């Protein structure tokens, strides 16, 4: 028979993370963006969805 | 309390590129309601040093200026972009190559030409006609309005305490524009 794909993943046991480096590498328990003179001395909220 | 405050940090629009109204620093405080004196001790010797810290950053980084949060910043006191002007290499002068089609040679394809010897370039200013007033970017907010140590706080007349700290105050009106 005619037939179209379907595929989807599967993950468990974890969750997704996103770091706060530029490059998003883990190079320390600080980060790259996070020890920037910005956002240490000033405030951003955060609108996400 | 009134002595040693927890510093006043600002809050950084992006839009207008104004100070959108400081805040107590709420999210760098040590828990040190479980300690004895020992420490308590340390953890005021502690932020003694971020207020002398951010007196000897303002000193050396701000823009002296009276209006703390300005609603319309200056021009010359506002980062500008001077790149350098853009040398344009022409390619074929046509003073003398429209005489060579008149001729009777059309031309086709493209020293730069053989029929001509000759390659004038010219240069052009890069920069804008006006400088830029209204607003300073984000790297400016780096900068400048590092966190304002306010001692002995809200201590005064009305008016003359910092009106901008609430982040709602338009600085040229003495007012919030509400909902109208």
């Amino acid at each position: 028979v005619p037939s179209l794909t379907q595929k989807k993943f599967l993950c468990d046991r974890t969750m997704w993370r996103i770091p706060f480096s530029s490059n998003f590498m883990s190079m320390g328990a600080l980060t790259d963006l996070g020890q920037n003179m910005l956002y240490a001395n000033s405030a951003h909220a955060l609108d996400m969805t | 309390s009134k002595e040693i405050p927890t510093p006043y940090m600002w809050s950084y629009q992006p839009q207008m590129g104004l100070a959108a109204g400081a805040s107590q620093d709420y999210s760098s405080r040590m828990n040190w309601l479980s300690a004895g004196p020992h420490m308590i001790g340390r953890v005021n010797g502690i932020r003694a040093t971020r207020n002398q810290i951010l007196l000897e950053q303002a000193a050396l980084t701000s823009t002296p200026r009276s209006q703390l949060n300005p609603p319309n910043w200056p021009a010359v006191q506002v980062y500008q972009e001077n790149p350098a002007p853009t040398t344009v290499l022409l390619p074929r002068d046509a003073e003398a190559e429209v005489q060579m089609t008149n001729s009777g040679a059309q031309l086709a394809g493209g020293g730069r030409s053989s029929f001509t010897p000759r390659q004038a370039y010219l240069t052009l200013q890069s920069s804008s006609s006006q400088p830029r007033s209204g607003g300073i970017g984000t790297l400016q907010f780096v900068e400048e309005f590092v966190p304002s140590v306010y001692f002995n706080p809200f201590s005064g007349a009305p008016g003359l305490y910092p009106d901008d700290f609430i982040p709602n105050y338009d600085a040229v009106s003495e007012s919030v524009d509400g909902y109208d």
